[PDB]
């Protein structure tokens, strides 16, 4: 065999005391899912400092909790722009998913609260930045430098897909670098409790599985393949899949076919032909062996997952840190001025909030 | 190349969900 007697029965406990770990992790994710947290500060006990970034319904800001000096990052959304963009359900199922989940890899929401206006997500601030900047600025990842973060995303889809939640948004503009250079994923507005199957057309076009462009009814193995598109990326320095215009992405995703840089291993191109695969019934993480598919192949051999999980190993890169409340590796945004209205807006619609 | 290519495609920046 591939193993010879030690390793296997090495691996094998290794593999029963994950299920084991995860077992306990659902069932505190189900108290806190069934008792959730709500109004837990208010809007002047922080001192807002700076725009970190901007989407359709609001922004973050890096803010600083006027009693303890921490910093943190504030997610700014305006009630009204949510219905009207149709994210009411997102938006309270994102809170309450951020409220009950527990990962190292996992933003924590420290606050949440509203006002007239507005709903407010106080998460740690993660000051490294995106991946998004640090991998078109870098140009590429060395396979090293893209496995440690693979590693992690891994275990975090591990975590998720064990509580039933697809994560549906992979993408380096989702991941933040936290000081020990470890991974932090934020944005769970598409994340959804999915045992089974779900039909939303979700994600960003290269991303997509191709069942989700298809139409199907998908489940969890779109995390696989967009992981096999995330590891890609950070190795090549662009996606597998990219056109001028979404449609021509989406016939080259479902096409079966992807071509890998003369530079990649051939470990790593194995990998990626097994999580880029279109065909559900040979999809990695999407077969009996389940993500021991995933973290057994010969691409993460280096890998220890028990020291990734515990955020002991050396990070390949580490962020410039200047401080607490540095910006630094964040972009520009112009700054507006939060107003906060004398009439409640969208009330009803945010009552549990 | 490849990279031209993908320079080319005009989605080298932060790009948006779908909607
Ligand atoms: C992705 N960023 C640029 S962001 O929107 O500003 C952001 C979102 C969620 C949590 C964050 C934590 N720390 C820094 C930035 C954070
Ligand atoms: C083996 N332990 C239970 S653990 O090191 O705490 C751990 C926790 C969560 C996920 C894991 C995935 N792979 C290896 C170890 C993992």
């Amino acid at each position: 065999g591939h193993m010879g007697n030690a390793a296997a029965a090495k691996k094998g406990s290794e593999q029963e005391s994950v299920k084991e770990f995860l077992a306990k992790a659902k069932e505190e994710f189900l108290k806190k899912w069934e008792s959730p947290s709500q109004n837990t500060a208010q809007l002047d006990h922080f001192d807002r400092i700076k725009t970190l970034g901007t989407g359709s319904f609001g922004r973050v800001m890096l803010v600083k909790h006027k009693e303890t000096g921490n910093h943190y990052a504030m997610k700014i959304l305006d009630k009204q722009k949510v219905v009207k963009l149709k994210q009411i359900e997102h938006t309270l199922n994102e809170k309450r998913i951020l409220q009950a989940v527990n990962f190292p890899f996992l933003v924590k929401l420290e606050f949440s609260f509203k006002d007239n206006s507005n709903l407010y997500m106080v998460m740690e601030y993660v000051p490294g930045g995106e991946m998004f900047s640090h991998l078109r600025r870098i140009g590429r990842f060395s396979e090293p430098h893209a496995r440690f973060y693979a590693a992690q995303i891994v275990l975090t889809f591990e975590y998720l897909h064990s509580l039933d939640l697809i994560y549906r948004d992979l993408k380096p503009e989702n991941l933040l670098i936290d000081q020990q250079g470890y991974i932090q994923v934020t944005d769970f507005g598409f994340a959804k409790r999915v045992k089974g199957r779900t039909w939303t057309l979700c994600g960003t076009p290269e991303y997509l599985a191709p069942e989700i462009i298809l139409s199907k009814g998908y489940n969890k193995a779109v995390d696989w393949w967009a992981l096999g598109v995330l590891i890609y990326e950070m190795a090549a320095g662009y996606p597998p899949f990219f056109a001028d215009q979404p449609i021509q992405i989406y016939e080259k995703i479902v096409s079966g076919k992807v071509r890998f840089p003369s530079h990649f291993s051939s470990d790593l191109k194995d990998l990626l032909r097994n999580l880029l695969q279109v065909d559900l019934t040979k999809r990695f993480g999407n077969l009996k062996n389940g993500v021991n598919d995933i973290k057994n192949h010969k691409w993460f051999a280096t890998t220890d997952w028990i020291a990734i999980y515990q955020r002991k190993v050396e990070a390949p890169f580490i962020p410039k840190f200047k401080g607490p409340g540095d910006t630094s590796n964040f972009d520009d945004y112009e700054e507006e001025e939060i107003r906060v209205s004398i009439n409640e807006k969208c009330g009803k619609e945010f009552t549990e909030f | 190349t490849t990279y031209a290519d993908f320079i080319a495609s005009g989605r080298t920046g932060r790009r948006n969900a779908i909607h």
